[PDB]
């Protein structure tokens, strides 16, 4: 724990079972796991199983 | 020397927001091109203004 950094929140990885997917909404212009540029508010879907 | 405005945190801007920076009095910026007495420009996204 440093003085120049702050823990905004603890984020528990969301479990994605098979035949399920997560709807992710980007809060800012950015990239994603695969490498697709996501603009603010553009909801996309991730189908990777696991956590 | 009187403390006009007391101790305060800095002004940080969110990635998807901007600041309406309006010059109150005539002055020259660090790059030094020109500024009117009442020009308005937009401080951009993620960063921190002085």
């Amino acid at each position: 724990p440093q003085k120049e950094v702050e823990v905004v929140e603890i984020i528990q990885a969301t479990v994605i079972k098979q035949n399920q997917a997560l709807r992710l909404r980007a809060r800012k212009e950015c990239f994603d796991r695969e490498g697709k540029g996501r603009v603010t508010g553009e909801e996309w879907l991730v189908r990777s199983v696991g956590a | 020397e009187v403390l006009e405005k007391d101790i305060t945190p800095l002004q940080v801007v969110l990635p998807n927001t901007a600041l309406h920076l309006k010059a109150l009095l005539d002055f020259e910026d660090k790059n030094g091109d020109k500024v009117m007495a009442g020009d308005e420009w937009l401080f951009e996204g993620p960063g921190t203004y002085i």
